[PDB]
């Protein structure tokens, strides 16, 4: 699964930015960019946020 | 453990800067000067000033270009006439936000067992501030606001030991 | 709120939602009409409690607000179950996972 420009948790919640992007069913990594800025868009406290990127 | 480039810089000056609030009534007898009642150097124990507390508002804008740590400590008094005697506020709240973190302290009045004479305890906290960041301070009472900050650059641990240097 | 969902699949469902932290009390009050909110989420193994602070932030992206999101695990047989006041943030879609790897920060093409 490639997330392009957006990072994990502009996939988890639903970034707008990231609109342009077809889910596979079944993948084996994720793959981020340098430049992933456009992530959560509206700022905050991500609790438990690097166990989510180990389950998915 | 291990900083290259430390410079203890005043963030807070003392003489214009919580003009409302008292920075000497705040000692205790633990701490002691020099046989006197005192308190910390590199913390400052705010108290009641008069009959009421003022709220507290106040950032600091990280104009060096390196880090910034700031160290705080929020006051869990003993008995509930020390809470109304030292702050006259019974729901007390203390914040501290920044770019990446905002928490939410919550003092707990109950009676602690005597350790050095003090049946009161006093949790430390502490943060790191981004060269760009600015940090925030909001609390209607028991907050320990700091006087002195640790400018700090790093790329180390802790000994214990008795050897000379 | 009050919403529930049985696991009728045979594989664990994660879900994800939010809770709101408003910058100022004027905008709490605009938004959900509510001073003391609270959030519960529970499951069969977790019975979490999340409490909105309500204070000014710094403004990182022209946002004085923060929000913390939160995820669980849903095992197959189990109900979640929301109840809520304010300042939660309702989930749209699941995702139904199961597996048995991380993360990797780069530009190469697929």
């Amino acid at each position: 699964l490639h997330l392009g420009k957006c990072n994990i948790a502009g996939w988890i919640l639903g970034n707008p930015e990231c609109e342009s992007l077809s889910t596979a069913s079944s993948w084996s990594y994720i793959v981020e960019t340098s430049s992933s800025d456009n992530g959560t868009c509206y700022p905050g406290d991500f609790i438990d946020y690097e166990e989510l990127r180990e389950q998915l | 453990s291990s900083v290259s480039s430390f410079e203890r810089f005043e963030i807070f000056p003392k003489t214009s800067s919580w003009p409302n609030h008292d920075s000497n009534k705040g000692v205790t007898a633990a701490c002691p000067h020099a046989g006197a009642k005192g308190f910390y150097k590199n913390l400052i124990w705010l108290v009641k000033k008069g009959n009421s507390y003022p709220k507290l508002s106040k950032s600091y804008i990280n104009d060096k270009g390196k880090e910034v740590l700031v160290l705080w400590g929020i006051h869990h008094p003993s008995t509930t006439a020390d809470q109304q005697s030292l702050y006259q506020n019974a729901d007390t709240y203390v914040f501290v936000g920044t770019s990446r973190y905002s928490k939410k302290f919550k003092p707990e009045i109950a009676i602690r067992p005597k350790v050095r004479d003090q049946e009161g305890r006093m949790n430390y906290y502490w943060t790191l501030v981004e060269p760009g960041d600015k940090i925030t301070f909001e609390a209607t009472g028991n907050l320990v606001v700091p006087r002195y900050a640790f400018a700090m650059e790093r790329n180390s641990g802790i000994i214990i030991s008795d050897t000379p240097v």
